[PDB]
């Protein structure tokens, strides 16, 4: 379980460089965090399934070939309240 | 006497401060590193996000300029810009 | 157009991609990978937001999914031009 902090999000985004208005903090609407924010939230669960004996590969030699998102359709975005 | 606008009332309270060569290099230190926390706070506090291209080309085709939050308006009185806002 | 990070370290702290292909000298000379190359997870976020001010003009609930193939490999500093189509 992670928290979406309000720190979080802005270290986050200033890392990618979105500068996007609905992502940094105003008043009078709520803070809405980035969509590829998910990577953050599910590497650990991603990554640990190339650990297992069954996959066993030269880890040094991995290539990340592709990767993508998808909204569930009625979910809204990630919020600075969720606990995900 | 004198003043200073939006930004320089700092380099005026500096001119009356600063005396000889050495006072006057130890008000500017106080000036420049002053303005480095309304530089750095005032972006702290509304940092400027991505605007929509829309927004901005049609700034530019419209004959105005590119968005920035200050906007000047000339030949216009100031009761009737009031009237707008 | 869009341009690569000086340096993976920000962005490795950040999502916890710790790979030390992207950071260290002597882990990319390793696997004869063409040096300190970018994160993939860069050029995911990076090109996202360039689709979702120029695509989506700006309104960030629009994007509803981004997908993407890691072709090629960038070293840092380099100048990237997308299409959008």
């Amino acid at each position: 379980e992670i928290t979406i902090s309000s720190q979080t999000i802005s270290e986050f985004t200033h890392a990618i460089g979105n500068k996007c208005d609905a992502f940094v903090d105003r008043p009078g609407k709520a803070t809405l965090a980035p969509m590829d924010f998910a990577i953050v939230i599910g590497w650990k669960a991603i990554i640990k399934a190339i650990f297992p004996k069954s996959v066993d590969g030269d880890l040094l030699k991995l290539v990340h070939l592709s990767n993508g998102y998808k909204m569930i359709t009625g979910a809204a975005p990630l919020k600075k309240g969720d606990v995900v | 006497w004198s003043t200073g606008h939006s930004q320089g009332l700092v380099t005026a309270v500096t001119i009356a401060a600063s005396d000889s060569w050495d006072s006057f290099l130890k008000n500017s230190l106080t000036a420049v590193s002053l303005l480095l926390f309304i530089g750095s706070r005032c972006l702290s506090t509304y940092p400027r996000t991505s605007l929509p291209p829309t927004m901005l080309q049609d700034s530019l085709d419209n004959g105005e300029g590119r968005p920035s939050p200050m906007l000047s308006v000339r030949d216009l009185s100031i009761k009737q810009v009031e009237k707008f806002i | 157009t869009s341009k690569a990070p000086g340096t993976n370290e920000p962005y490795a702290i950040v999502s916890g991609d710790y790979n030390p292909i992207h950071v260290s000298r002597v882990f990319a000379a390793y696997a004869k990978l063409p040096g300190t190359i970018t994160h993939g997870m860069y050029s995911s976020a990076s090109i996202r937001a360039l689709v979702e001010e120029w695509a989506a003009n700006n309104v960030a609930a629009r994007v509803r999914a981004f997908k993407c193939d890691f072709v090629g490999m960038v070293l840092p500093n380099d100048t990237l031009q997308t299409t959008m189509e």
